[PDB]
DNA sequence: TTTTTTTTTTTTTT
């Protein structure tokens, strides 16, 4: 026949598993039996399948339960194993790589029926994911038309196809987890975080979390991990398929509500988070209302958002350690426009060689950067109309 | 039917002007004036006449800007989640054509199949994009065909064509610094050209900042939005009745022929008397089109107040309303000499003393004088004149 | 020049100039023209015709089109206080044309 | 429907050359086949993931015209950085002129066309049938690691997890001696044991893989 | 009294 209606008596076996204290940890350790430690990952990913709730209002709304999560760290973290696993558990799963993703790639290929000779609208890898969970590799490495399907479904939470004969803008809503690596692939000690995560902090503003794997060389870690992989080899409570039916029941038949109690904490914490953004707090309920969809609570506990905020801090504890440093290219540009000014005063022409410029940049002080980034700052002047090229051998100064 | 009897009740009040304002997007908090335009965008303009000759605008346009996390996009889903026939895509990838036709080749079998693309049913509607940084520069003015001609012909060496595009295009880029960039004249703020820039009027900047009370107010109302409950806080206008009020307000063809448009001249005159210097200021100019824009504002102001022929007060609203977001852009020998005699102090005596010596005022001037002068002779009368007027005023 | 459906040799499609013969062709925004399609502009005002590349047929045509060029200044408003040769992005060979 | 390669002969070795010219067409799929035990297909109306149980091997031909000794590893290689931790081990083959070995080499090239049979003084070639039957006799054996050798697989692997790391910046590299090299080292003693039969997995039965570990790398020097 | 036909060349295109 092959290579699910819920029974009644194991539903109160679900609530029995609900009175069990460690279900928040427990089910998580049952999520990824293959992997050592990284419990905040099993934690989060647990709350990922319980993610959010539907807000349909009178109109508009539809912020859903949808949660993207990035994770990364030392190259080949066994991230691809959790992806290849969770991918399979799902009603609708999605997985691909970096550079194996683009704009044109995941939506509405609209190909001919071939054998009957008729063009018929096809669903791309994103339409099928609608509901459930997507997964991908190395968002630092995604192409430029990649992220162009992402900028599209993150918020629009829809997709627009008007081309050829037929017009539909059709919805896509699903939580997603992409694996990744730091640029290093070690992100190196200290350093600002943003550039180290690659990408600009504006593009990172949206992604609901940042998960950073790292390497402690604890002894005591790698032998403790070995003793994990020491098994199999041959030959703790861990429910197997009981968690899945609870994933079916815990999602629609529960309709969690933040009550009044949520605000006193969920709010006040956000000032110190801010002292963050409205995108983190955007999910400060979404992640906690994912702790709401947990436990079968239709009125959610006031104290959850502690470890929900903690799940946010998890990305933030990754920021404890470029475009997120304030001035930067701008202080460089005060000294740029001042160097160009003082040369315009000293030199009889509005122009100077970019060479004489960088000799007047990188050497004098160390907040004076390297040639191409001085050229990105003078690009940021050019895109400001604050420089003029005057042939590709020199650089003119802006004029009346 | 009987729902205009709802509308009479609504068209009585003075207060439905501010009501129509606080009643538009609950999903957004604050931001005020910008809200108006959104409505005024759904509301039509003249978009007609005067012969013989070309159709004048008409329409209206807004590109709202501010630091990401701004929650401006909440406006955009509000466009599509409220307005009729709304086309929305933010993407870089359309691609090019896009709102342009492809043209698709091979079809196959003789080919030249003309894609719409994108904006087609967008015609006579409010079109929306995000992040002009992310549509780059290539297509910038190619979607601007409709921003002047209001119609777009489309050329791949396909077959000769022109397309009815008549539409508002509203959008929001995230600023190229990600922020302000106070000092940025909005012209270099955008990373885009004045032809397509001056054309969309008006941009209406909003920078989003923290403030402690405000941090708690964002922790108040934005929270009430975060809230699943209470989501029970309501606007004075039921959304759909606002829509049917528009479908009623779309019937009006209000025209100020009124002689107090004479006042709009002085206003528009005094609109450019200020922008006159600097020309690196809000200018632009501001554009001759901004008079047409000045008009196309009160066009919708009329549908707002439901009476026609407008008034001095009505345009005053819109004029000052521009004036903020033009101020959001803000942060003949001796005619060059009495230019900078009061101009050096114009940029400096407010920001400082306007003091020290007489000749220092010459020295930063030998910087900016040499670049726009057209000879060595025009350099020297930028020298000996900056000497001659010094001993004139000394 | 496009080959027509099924079995037919290549039919020749006129450049819109052919449509415009004895009339006038109108262009605006020369900053927005590629250096690709711009080449053939420089052709018509010289021969009063077009001669292309594709493919299998030797021909000539007749183009009597007058041409109205509209183009926005490099960057913003007034550009060259220096010589206006500093203004235009377009090459002078196609300019003095 | 015809699956080629990774489908065609499964539970058996795939042998590749021009492995960098496989484009991205093969690249992402085989990029899955290092997770092994599947090949997914969503193309057309068929959504199955069919087993590629295939073993993988390639001859990696570096970019033109030869690998450069000064250059850092992975520079020669045009493959993704994520795909080379997916293999267990690799042998780099440098051809370096030696006025000694190139003699016997040129004499080996001139042993053709003079003769047909190359080898002598002395070896007797071991033929495939009889050999293949021991090689298929071995896969049945299924060794089980003693714990002593297991713990030894941990300890020297700690300093293996230290010297590739304490060398820090890539230079020679790659680190980290990732888990897959331990996975591998273990599977390699699981491979090495059937060469001994046993099933008891000797300490040196581990160590013989340990000799190949660094020998794979460090050839990047010459 | 009707039968039977998809590569290869070139092209314009993101």
């Amino acid at each position: 026949k092959v290579s699910r209606q819920i029974t009644d008596q194991d539903l109160a076996k679900i609530r029995e598993v609900a009175a069990r204290e460690d279900l928040y940890s427990l089910l998580a350790r049952s999520i990824a039996p293959s992997i050592y430690e990284l419990e905040d990952v099993k934690k989060g990913i647990l709350l990922q399948l319980f993610g959010g709730t539907n807000k349909t209002f009178t109109k508009g709304g539809r912020y859903r339960g949808d949660i993207n999560i990035l994770l990364c760290g030392d190259p080949s973290t066994s991230k691809s194993q959790i992806l290849q696993y969770v991918h399979k558990i799902t009603p609708r799963g999605v997985y691909t790589s970096g550079k194996g993703s683009s704009a044109v790639g995941l939506t509405a290929y609209i190909t001919r029926d071939v054998d009957t000779k008729q063009l018929v609208l096809e669903s791309g890898a994103l339409v099928l994911s609608d509901g459930g969970v997507c997964c991908i590799d190395e968002f630092d490495k995604m192409s430029d038309s990649t992220r162009s399907v992402l900028h599209e479904v993150m918020e629009q939470q829809t997709i627009s196809i008007a081309k050829a004969g037929i017009i539909t803008t059709l919805n896509a809503r699903s939580s997603i987890l992409a694996s990744a690596n730091p640029i290093g692939s070690r992100y190196n000690p200290n350093l600002p975080v943003t550039e180290n995560i690659d990408l600009p902090p504006p593009l990172l503003s949206r992604f609901d979390l940042v998960y950073l794997v790292l390497d402690k060389v604890d002894e005591k870690n790698d032998r403790e991990l070995a003793k994990h992989l020491t098994n199999l080899y041959l030959e703790d409570v861990l429910p197997v398929e009981f968690l899945t039916m609870y994933i079916s029941y815990a999602k629609e038949h529960i309709h969690p509500i933040i009550t009044e109690a949520a605000k006193t904490e969920l709010v006040r914490a956000y000032v110190g988070m801010r002292k963050a953004t409205t995108r983190q707090l955007e999910s400060m309920i979404r992640l906690a209302e994912a702790h709401a969809k947990m436990k079968l609570k239709n009125v959610v506990e006031l104290e959850d958002v502690q470890e929900a905020v903690r799940l946010i801090r998890s990305a933030i504890k990754d920021y404890a350690t470029q475009t997120g440093k304030s001035v930067i290219q701008r202080k460089l540009q005060e000294d740029l426009s001042r160097e160009i000014m003082n040369v315009l005063k000293d030199q009889a022409s509005d122009s100077m060689s970019f060479n004489e410029l960088i000799k007047q940049i990188n050497e004098h002080s160390q907040d004076r950067v390297e040639s191409s980034d001085i050229q990105e700052a003078l690009s940021r002047l050019q895109q400001e109309d604050k420089v003029i090229v005057l042939g590709e051998g020199v650089r003119r100064s802006v004029r009346l | 039917s009987d729902e205009i009897n709802e509308l009479k009740e609504m068209v009585k009040d003075e207060h439905i002007y501010d009501k129509l304002v606080r009643s538009i997007a609950p999903a957004v908090f604050g931001h005020e004036a910008v809200k108006k335009g959104i409505l005024l965008q759904m509301l039509g303009g003249v978009h007609k006449s005067t012969v013989e000759g070309i159709k004048l605008r008409g329409d209206i346009n807004i590109c709202v800007v501010g630091d990401p996390s701004t929650s401006k996009s909440q406006f955009l889903k509000y466009v599509v989640g409220f307005a009729p026939r709304s086309v929305y895509t933010s993407g870089k990838a359309s691609s090019a054509a896009g709102l342009t036709a492809a043209v698709v080749r091979d079809e196959e079998g003789g080919d030249y199949t003309i894609e719409a693309g994108a904006l087609m049913l967008a015609d006579n509607g409010i079109c929306c994009i995000d992040e002009f940084d992310k549509m780059d520069i290539s297509d910038q003015v190619a979607i601007h065909e409709a921003m002047e001609q209001q119609t777009i012909s489309i050329a791949k060496a396909g077959i000769h064509a022109t397309l009815n595009a008549r539409t508002s295009i509203l959008a929001a880029a995230n600023p190229v610094g990600g922020r302000y960039n106070r000092k940025l004249s909005l012209r270099g703020n955008l990373n885009m050209t004045a032809p397509i820039m001056s054309r969309f009027d008006l941009f209406f900047v909003i920078l989003d900042d923290c403030n402690e009370k405000i941090d708690t107010e964002l922790a108040s109302h934005i929270v009430d939005l975060h809230m699943k409950r209470d989501e029970a806080i309501e606007p004075p206008f039921s959304a759909e009745q606002l829509r049917r009020y528009i479908k009623y307000a779309r019937t009006f063809k209000p025209i100020l022929t009124k002689e107090a448009r004479s006042y709009l001249v002085e206003k528009y005159k005094e609109l450019r008397k200020d922008d006159a210097q600097g020309f690196s200021r809000s200018s632009y100019r501001i554009t001759v089109r901004q008079l047409e824009s000045m008009i196309r504002l009160s066009e919708a102001i009329a549908r707002a107040n439901c009476v026609d022929e407008i008034t001095p007060s009505f345009i005053a609203e819109a004029y000052d309303l521009l004036r903020q977001s033009i101020i959001r852009v803000d942060v003949d020998k001796y005619v060059s000499m009495m230019n900078m005699i009061v101009r050096k102090i114009a940029e400096v005596d407010r920001e400082g003393a306007e003091e020290l010596t007489a000749v220092d005022i010459v020295d930063w001037y030998l910087l900016q004088k040499e670049n726009d002068l057209g000879s060595l002779a025009e350099y020297w009368e930028e020298r000996r004149l900056a000497f001659k007027v010094i001993k004139r005023l000394v | 020049v496009r080959k027509d459906p099924i079995t037919k040799e290549w039919t020749l499609e006129g450049g819109a100039l052919v449509l415009a013969d004895k009339g006038v062709c109108l262009i605006d925004e020369f900053d927005k023209m590629n250096d690709q399609d711009r080449t053939s502009i420089h052709e018509a005002m010289e021969q009063q015709s077009i001669s292309i590349s594709k493919a299998g047929i030797v021909t000539t045509l007749q183009a009597r089109c007058s041409i109205i060029a509209a183009a926005n200044p490099n960057g913003g408003r007034y550009n060259s206080t220096l010589p206006l040769a500093q203004n235009v992005s377009l090459t002078e060979p196609i300019l003095s044309r | 429907l015809e699956g080629g390669a990774l489908v065609l002969a499964d539970n058996g070795i795939c042998c590749i050359d021009e492995f960098d010219k496989m484009d991205e067409s093969d690249r992402t799929a085989i990029h899955e086949v290092m997770e092994q035990q599947t090949i997914s297909i969503s193309k057309a109306g068929i959504n199955t993931t069919l087993n590629a149980r295939t073993s993988i091997l390639a001859a990696a031909n570096p970019l033109y015209g030869r690998y450069n000794p000064r250059l850092s590893p992975l520079d020669n290689i045009n493959l993704p950085a994520a795909l080379l931790s997916r293999f267990d081990i690799l042998f780099l083959m440098l051809d370096i002129p030696s006025r000694d070995d190139d003699e016997k080499l040129a004499e080996h090239v001139t042993y053709v066309h003079m003769h047909n049979k190359q080898p002598d003084l002395d070896f007797t070639p071991v033929e495939p049938s009889k050999m293949r039957e021991y090689i298929a006799y071995a896969k049945t054996k299924r060794p089980v690691m003693s714990e002593a050798v297991n713990d030894y697989v941990v300890q020297a692997y700690i300093r293996l997890r230290q010297d590739s790391k304490r060398e820090m910046d890539s230079k020679f590299s790659f680190g980290q001696a990732t888990p897959r090299t331990l996975l591998g080292i273990i599977r390699l003693s699981q491979a090495l044991a059937k060469l001994r039969l046993a099933d008891m997995v000797d300490i040196d039965d581990v160590e013989e893989a340990l000799r190949l570990v660094r020998v794979s790398k460090e050839s990047l020097y010459q």
